[PDB]
């Protein structure tokens, strides 16, 4: 959280919050209720957002599910949209959080060995998440499509 | 037996060998992936849920 990130830098500093720790504390609970919003209408529409992304990223890339392919296969191919699933709730977790830690504990750390062991391609999972991300911003609005953009496009740099 | 009949008459069909069907043979490739697509959903669906709450 925004919060536990500020708190923290106090704590390891021993001292109370600074007026800038205080007024990044203000921004983010000002925010709560657009943050709220964004979350919330990624939430409701997760089937759809997963299906679509799921679809665009097999037609961009159909070597994956064609034999030999890594998402080859009934268990493979839901693995594969059960992990777009998972970064979509992480990047709702990601946007009402207010930073990137629930991304990070949950879903960023490790993943790329583990992509790696697996040889399942990243440039793949880069195609799902953009993907993810014109789905969600098709329904969202442009500020709240720039919001959670933002965490979108974290995932993407970070799994590159 | 004195009329023209015609016996062997050619058929329309020519005479060269059948097309390749590459083509076809990926678009049912994509059909095959979006149908494999919705039933990977349900089985991810069920991948999802929580470990031994049952
Ligand atoms: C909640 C946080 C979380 C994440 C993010 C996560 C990702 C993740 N995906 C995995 C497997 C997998 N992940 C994928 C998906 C990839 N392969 C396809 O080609 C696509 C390019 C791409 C998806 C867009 C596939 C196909 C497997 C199975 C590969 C195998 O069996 O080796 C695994 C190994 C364990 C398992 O089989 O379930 C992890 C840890 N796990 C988590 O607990």
């Amino acid at each position: 959280s925004a919060i536990t990130k500020a708190i923290l830098n106090a704590d390891a500093e021993a001292r109370y919050l600074s007026p800038g720790e205080i007024d990044v504390v203000r921004g983010y609970l000002a925010s709560g209720e657009r943050r709220v919003r964004v979350a919330r209408v990624l939430s409701d529409n997760a089937l759809r957002i997963v299906r679509g992304a799921g679809d665009t990223m097999f037609q961009k890339r159909p070597d994956l599910v064609a034999p030999g392919g890594n998402a080859y296969g009934e268990v493979r191919t839901a693995k594969c949209l059960r992990d777009l699933d998972y970064f979509l709730r992480l990047v709702t977790y990601g946007v009402l959080a207010g930073d990137t830690s629930p991304i990070d504990e949950i879903g960023l750390i490790g993943i790329k060995e583990t992509y790696s062991l697996l040889e399942v391609p990243v440039p793949g999972v880069i195609d799902g998440i953009k993907a993810a991300k014109q789905q969600a911003a098709a329904l969202l609005s442009s500020e709240d499509a720039a919001e959670a953009s933002f965490y979108f496009d974290y995932v993407i740099s970070a799994m590159s | 037996m004195q009329p023209i009949i015609l016996r062997t008459l050619s058929a329309r069909r020519p005479v060269q060998g059948r097309p390749n069907l590459e083509t076809y043979t990926s678009e049912v490739e994509r059909w095959k992936a979006i149908a494999q697509t919705q039933y990977a959903l349900e089985l991810a669906k069920e991948m999802s849920r929580p470990a031994l709450r049952t």
